[PDB]
């Protein structure tokens, strides 16, 4: 028993992680096979970086500006493709250390575990989730750029997030790995705007099924309601909608708890509307939305 | 204001 | 620059995991040029863990009894040796991933990574801080005996951990890898309370000190302090004492933030006493004790 | 529990 915030695996990551040089400018970049995925800007200068037009720029070609060092290796770079918001670097050998990979787009709320890497090495690993105005809140300084975001089923690692930047509100944003930026950020040194974040209700939900697997009944009641009756007390508190398919996901939870999924939102709306009553779950007194319904039957079921 | 090279710390 | 719950990077460790089982009993261990670590437990049956001999147990089995599988490689046993509560199981075979590496005792509050292993297989890493009173409060579930403890320094691995009990509090219990239990408790399958857990100081300094690296200046307060003074206060609020020490093991932060210890255990001081006043700081509404002054720098420097 | 493991059951929490 315990909860806590439970990231994959490192290791597996750990073989593909490569620092890419582009001028003096270097961030790291992610090795698969014969390929080296990295953010288009390590080809600017400070001076280039506010509204550049990468475009004309990799057509200044120029294969041997690209340097990159995986370890003890040099890695001689044979191609230079550009897709989107990520380069795409050929080169000459093949990370002996593939393993199978795929690369997803993430829907809001969705998990994944960080490798913060700085000059192709790594000083940690988190989690994060894709939080509703596609920001993240990690831990990221500069060099990081090119660290990578994975979650591991079973053989296969799903690459769901390459970092790009921090904002002036001080969260985080970046692409899949096919440089498709989430939300509307660009690759320009410019303060942006996220829009407005909301709370994820069905992560909360899983959080509120975690705390009860590890023995707290202080919050339940007698009561239940409606989805409809529910999504109102939602809409008020800035807190996401819970249609059928988010009911469908915490099945599992409600199973092995043997608590109704429309009980446990009577249980969430009195918190809504009462707040935490002084009172920590999961010792934390903030509601916490940054658990999945899978990821609590992960933790709470190894895997 | 995006991860290199604003060196000191953004 | 932000602030999470992170992790070492575990690959070296993910390594050296095995799957021991005697009998019936499975639990994790951890190899490391020929020898394998695990919990001295796994000898034991169901009905014996009430009332173990351990020593009888031992020279009862042969070297036959235990059967260590590495991935899809069994491992031959050539020994069966009892180090405290900790079995060091020889191997023909040496572990061709065994990095660099040390056995530490830490101490109370020293923070340390966690890899989480059922059938010595990694189900993933988190942070975990050691209670003043001896107790880790980690997420570990059966088939997670022997999942091991560790920090990174450098080239090094130095592992401070292995698993052994979920208490009934829900708290868990392990010793160090010489097989000597932290806090007071022994491998009887039999209840056992800690005592009343407290902060630890050093390591709030260290986060109220990350919120300032993060633009938080609002719990900021510009009068002083004594460490007697300010540790009268701590112990009335069943705080963890601060030490000379300490305040040197903080230099470093205080020296990148500019404010002296004392002027944080200050602006603490008056936290204890008058709360939170309903601010949020890191995006806690609690004061936080899990992280370290080494892991504020190692985190916010990104230190590998 | 003493978080050790069988070989199929489960002995738990």
């Amino acid at each position: 028993s315990g909860f806590r915030k439970m990231a994959f695996p490192s290791g597996k990551v750990e073989g593909c992680m490569v620092q890419v040089t582009c001028g003096t400018t270097t961030l790291n970049g992610l090795w698969l096979d014969d390929v080296v995925y990295c953010p288009r800007h390590v080809i600017c200068t400070s001076e280039d970086m506010l509204n550049p037009n990468y475009e004309d720029l990799l057509i200044r070609k120029s294969n041997h500006n690209f340097l990159v060092q995986a370890g003890n290796v040099q890695l001689r770079v044979i191609g230079h493709s550009m897709q989107n918001c990520v380069l795409k670097l050929k080169v000459d050998t093949a990370n002996p250390k593939t393993p199978k990979y795929k690369f997803v787009r993430i829907q809001p709320g969705q998990t994944f575990s960080v490798l913060a890497c700085y000059n192709g090495s790594p000083s940690g690993v988190y989690q994060c989730a894709m939080r509703p105005n596609f920001t993240i809140k990690g831990s990221f300084l500069n060099g990081s750029c090119g660290s990578v975001g994975f979650n591991i089923d079973y053989d296969c690692v799903s690459f769901c997030y390459m970092h790009h930047m921090e904002l002036p509100t001080g969260v985080h944003a970046g692409t899949d790995l096919e440089g498709n930026f989430y939300g509307p950020f660009v690759d320009r040194q410019t303060a942006q705007a996220a829009g407005t974040d909301t709370t994820i209700t069905v992560n909360v939900l899983a959080w509120l099924y975690a705390a009860v697997i590890n023995g707290d009944r202080w919050f339940l009641n007698r009561f239940t309601t409606t989805l409809n009756d529910f999504n109102l007390v939602a809409m008020k508190y800035n807190y996401e909608p819970l249609t059928q398919d988010h009911v469908d996901i915490l099945g599992p939870l409600s199973a092995q708890t043997g608590i109704a999924v429309l009980d446990m939102c009577a249980s969430l709306k009195e918190l809504l509307q009462n707040g935490m009553n002084g009172r920590t779950i999961l010792g934390s007194a903030l509601l916490e939305d940054e658990f999945t319904p899978f990821d609590v039957v992960r933790q709470c079921s190894g895997v | 204001x995006l991860q290199y090279a604003v060196r000191r710390e953004x």
